[PDB]
């Protein structure tokens, strides 16, 4: 509870001992990396491999395991590049830019429904609907099936987190069955009748199995829901807590780019990723032995004073901003351009249409250690 | 008949977790080698024991416990 309120002092104490810290947290032993250069080095180094967040040969949650293990996020060479390249078509700079019209449209529509109310819950009324509508449209999920997709994403995100329980994983296995069955049936529809969406794109193809296509859709659905919502809401809270920076941005909307980058650095939606050592590796005056787990604390690296002067100061004018919130190396976030676009449009439009935006006043974070996610963000305006 | 003893409660959990008979769980059995607990099984075992016995085991102490008896001894000692 105190960690979730302020994880950054916890990160600081680790860094002062060693930027690569041997230890154990929530029963998970390994190397905990708070150092910027160390994080970047590990993420670039292909000898540090990605791995399934459940044991490889585990059949306790057979359907959850099968869904997870087919995702590019947990695949190495040569399967990774194949899977990533096939999905990348929907997330090119040019294709991402083509989403702008729909994003602006949805943002205004969502702000319309609350404009008269003088009050709003940023997540349920704004951040979540936008992110949900956008990613469902990109994937090709009908409007009727969008609420079901929300439920799968919220359940499945838990299954990789340190805070997971036996109950979370059992529920995760059920949602895995449901999501996989749904996307297989949607793929059968798009096979007979291709549409202008990502599912059809994946079917065209060098090529994916129909299960690989389904698991790809599930991954993007989760990423589109969870982390993007966190970015938007974290950014809004961040700006409201620093009224002088908020005023700067309201007066100068062109600062939105540099402002969103500092929100990414300062309150990173993803706080952790992980690697396993495929061999003995020497780095930063320590030896990481084959098989040992490495936990990269991206939020901690983003506060490294050797890279960011006055790291605990929120400064929207920081330039440039080489934060690690989207990761680094071969697995670097596939949808980072989309996430940035959603955030930039949402925040700028919000500040424009709600000129006297204020906090409703004690924030709760969801019980996830790998993510920085608010429970809710009540605001008042007009 | 009788109420569940500490030993019986520990073995019930291990049996349910690892799909073995509650009587195939010997006190001397090692979780990893003998009972075949993987790197999720052992985490889920500690969580289940923590729940059953309403206790919090530090990571350093959990690392020490390799055998059924060691788990029984820890619960008895605490
Ligand atoms: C709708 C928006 C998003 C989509 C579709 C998306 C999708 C993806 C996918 C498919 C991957 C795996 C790529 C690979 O393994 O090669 C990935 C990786 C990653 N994403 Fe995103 N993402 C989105 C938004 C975000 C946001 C907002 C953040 C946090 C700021 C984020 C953080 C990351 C990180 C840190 C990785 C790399 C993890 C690792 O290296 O293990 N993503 N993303
Ligand atoms: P053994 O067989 O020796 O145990 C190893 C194992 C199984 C890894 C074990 O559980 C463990 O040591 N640790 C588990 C904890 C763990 O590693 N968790 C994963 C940490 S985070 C991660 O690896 C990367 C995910 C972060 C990227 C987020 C960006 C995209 C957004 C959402 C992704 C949704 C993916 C969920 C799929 C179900
Ligand atoms: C209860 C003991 C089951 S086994 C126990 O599991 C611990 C937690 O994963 C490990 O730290 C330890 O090495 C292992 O022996
Ligand atoms: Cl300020």
């Amino acid at each position: 509870s105190e960690f979730l309120k302020n994880p950054y002092s916890f990160y600081d104490t680790l860094r002062a001992v060693h930027p690569i810290y041997k230890g154990s947290f929530l029963k998970y032993p390994g190397w905990y990396v708070t150092g910027y250069e160390e994080t970047a080095a590990i993420l670039k180094d292909a000898r540090f491999k990605v791995r399934t967040p459940l044991p490889e040969s585990s059949t306790k949650y057979q359907d959850l395991s099968h869904v997870q293990n087919q995702m590019m996020l947990f695949q190495n060479q040569p399967d990774h590049r194949r899977l990533r390249t096939l999905a990348s078509g929907a997330f090119t700079p040019r294709t991402t830019e083509s989403y702008q019209p729909y994003i602006i449209e949805t943002v205004h529509h969502l702000l319309d429904q609350v404009q008269g109310k003088k009050k709003m819950e940023v997540i349920s009324d704004f951040a979540f609907p936008l992110a949900s509508f956008v990613i469902a449209n990109i994937i090709g999920v009908p409007e009727e099936d969008r609420e079901q997709l929300k439920e799968w994403a919220a359940s499945l995100i838990q299954t990789i987190d340190f805070t997971r329980s036996r109950k979370a994983l059992t529920e995760g296995n059920i949602m895995a069955v449901q999501a996989m069955a749904y996307f297989k049936e949607l793929i059968q529809k798009r096979k007979r009748h291709p549409q202008q969406d990502m599912i059809s794109m994946l079917l065209k193809g060098d090529k994916l199995t129909e299960e690989e296509a389904a698991s790809t859709c599930i991954l993007l659905a989760i990423a589109g829901h969870e982390t993007t919502v966190n970015l938007i809401s974290n950014s809004v809270l961040c700006l409201l807590q620093h009224p002088e920076q908020l005023l700067k941005l309201r007066e100068n909307p062109d600062l939105i780019g540099t402002a969103v980058e500092e929100c990414l650095r300062y309150e990173s939606p993803t706080q952790m990723t992980a690697r396993v050592a495929s061999e003995d590796i020497d780095i930063c005056g320590v030896t990481i032995r084959q098989g040992e787990q490495v936990y990269l604390l991206l939020g901690a690296a983003n506060r490294d004073p050797s890279i960011f002067t006055n790291p605990d100061v929120f400064d929207i004018t920081r330039s440039p901003n080489p934060h690690l919130s989207f990761g680094h190396g071969h697995h670097v976030c596939l949808g980072s351009s989309l996430a940035r676009l959603e955030a930039q449009i949402a925040i700028n439009t919000l500040l424009q249409r709600m000129p006297s935006l204020n906090l409703a006043d004690e924030w709760r974070y969801r019980p996830l250690f790998g993510f920085r996610a608010l429970e809710e963000l009540p605001v008042t305006f007009e | 008949s009788h109420m569940s003893t500490i030993e019986e409660r520990v073995k019930k959990i291990i049996g349910e977790q690892l799909g073995v008979k509650q009587e195939e769980v010997t006190n001397n059995a090692s979780f990893v080698e003998d009972l075949g607990a993987d790197s999720l099984d052992t985490v889920e075992l500690v969580m289940a024991l923590e729940e059953e016995f309403d206790t919090e085991i530090p990571d350093e102490e959990a690392e020490k416990i390799t055998t059924v008896q060691a788990a029984i001894d820890y619960i008895n000692g605490h």
